[PDB]
């Protein structure tokens, strides 16, 4: 067969300021062979860039063995998992892929809280929501004085400012939820030594 | 020079067949080689064959030899991908491409999710805050649909950049997302905001005004 192995899996740069496609059978012994660089931003399809066949912000470097994209430099818009793809008529592959991720200045978290709303109330549940929005880094950590039906989902890094926003859950039943009364949503991130904290009385 | 489009999402039970059609237009289509890719749920692409519409010419990843089976339809500029005996290591996102030297063109993606359970619409729930500054973050909760996608627009897509729509997590069978967007309060509670919800398996489109209390 032919096996594609890109390095490095996961990367990350910082604006203004290279990965790897290595083919175990090259792209010279076909006549109409051919290798892809592809960028796939979150929720997108693939998008071509670059090509090598056989005998401006990014180029291909390397061997006919090694197809080497490299970006330079590294816009904000940059952010996505990049693959490679080697084509000829017996069969196409694709790489593994890596992961690109932008550096930027650690970012205090904006936190809301909010409460179960009445149409919520009447079906019989209630739901506690703490968005915790356009944070650096990724790491953060979250929690009458639970940690069970907690449901928590991030983004994928912003392509704009480089952000990362994490939404969480908490969830009761009608009645468990009036047999207590302050819910104070808790959000430990590194940069703020204090841990921004949200509450609601209801 | 191509453009490619895909049909729609698709729920089907194990042990049937479907037939995924990706629409072409443009021009010169028979010069662009047609295929297709799986991309299971944040997993990387693999390929699963090719067409090519001139000649007839198709070759197939050996892993979908007797599961995939693609036709082209030069009448109605068609390319379709039939796949058999289905289960559930089968459901992820399939892609449709079209290539040649010159340029290439990816479908949108569509969404095959094979299981036997049925169809669960969203439940929408308005996320108002309580009681400062002059943003505003309001949210908007769909709770326990199946299977997904789900398309989240606020105010019919009128506001956007100022949105954080958080993927859907998996718990007890089902999805449930939240996606929060952030307005000037100088613009809130006065102006009307409003979440849309897309929930094309149940043929479903609700909106929920947000309210203040
Ligand atoms: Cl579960």
């Amino acid at each position: 067969d032919i096996v594609l192995t890109q390095s490095p899996a996961s990367l990350a740069v910082s604006l203004g300021q290279t990965i790897s496609c290595r083919t175990s059978e090259t792209i010279d012994s076909y006549g109409n062979s051919f290798m892809h660089w592809y960028q796939q931003k979150p929720g997108q399809p693939p998008k071509l860039l670059i090509y090598r066949a056989s005998n401006a912000r990014f180029s291909g470097s390397g061997s006919r063995t090694d197809f080497t994209l490299t970006i330079n430099p590294v816009e904000a818009d940059d952010v996505a998992t990049y693959y490679c793809q080697q084509t000829n008529e017996v069969m196409y592959t694709f790489g593994g892929g890596t992961k690109l991720e932008i550096k930027r200045a650690d970012a205090a978290p904006t936190v809301s809280i909010f409460p179960p709303s009445s149409e919520q109330l009447t079906s019989g549940g209630a739901s506690v929501v703490c968005f915790l929005n356009n944070f650096y880094p990724k790491d953060i950590n979250v929690k009458d004085g639970r940690q069970n039906g907690v449901l928590n989902s991030w983004t994928d890094q912003d392509s704009k400012d480089s952000t990362y926003s994490m939404s969480s859950t908490l969830t009761l039943t009608k009645d468990e939820y009036e047999r207590h009364n302050s819910y104070t949503c808790e959000a430990t991130h590194k940069t703020s030594t204090s841990p921004i904290v949200k509450s609601f009385n209801r | 020079e191509i453009q490619l489009q895909q049909s729609g999402p698709e729920l089907v039970k194990p042990g049937t067949s479907v037939k995924v059609s990706c629409k072409a237009s443009g021009y010169a289509l028979t010069s662009y080689t047609m295929y297709w890719v799986k991309q299971s749920h944040g997993k990387s692409l693999e390929w699963i064959g090719y067409i090519d519409p001139y000649n007839g010419g198709t070759s197939y990843n050996q892993k979908f030899k007797g599961k995939a089976t693609l036709t082209v339809d030069k009448s109605s500029s068609t390319a379709y991908m039939h796949l058999n005996s289905l289960t559930s290591e089968d459901s992820a996102v399939y892609y449709c491409a079209g290539w040649n030297r010159y340029d290439e063109d990816w479908g949108q993606g569509t969404t095959l999710t094979v299981s036997s359970a049925k169809t669960t619409p969203p439940s929408v729930y308005p996320l108002a805050p309580g009681s400062t500054n002059s943003m505003v973050t309001l949210g908007c909760l769909v709770k326990g649909y199946f299977p997904e996608p789900v398309t989240v627009t606020w105010n019919s897509g009128s506001l956007s950049s100022g949105v954080h729509t958080f993927p859907a997590v998996l718990q007890s069978d089902l999805y449930t997302l939240s996606s929060s967007v952030t307005v000037p309060s100088s613009t809130w509670p006065s102006e009307t905001v409003t979440c849309n919800v897309a929930h094309p398996a149940s043929s479903t489109k609700v909106d929920k005004k947000i309210v203040p209390r």
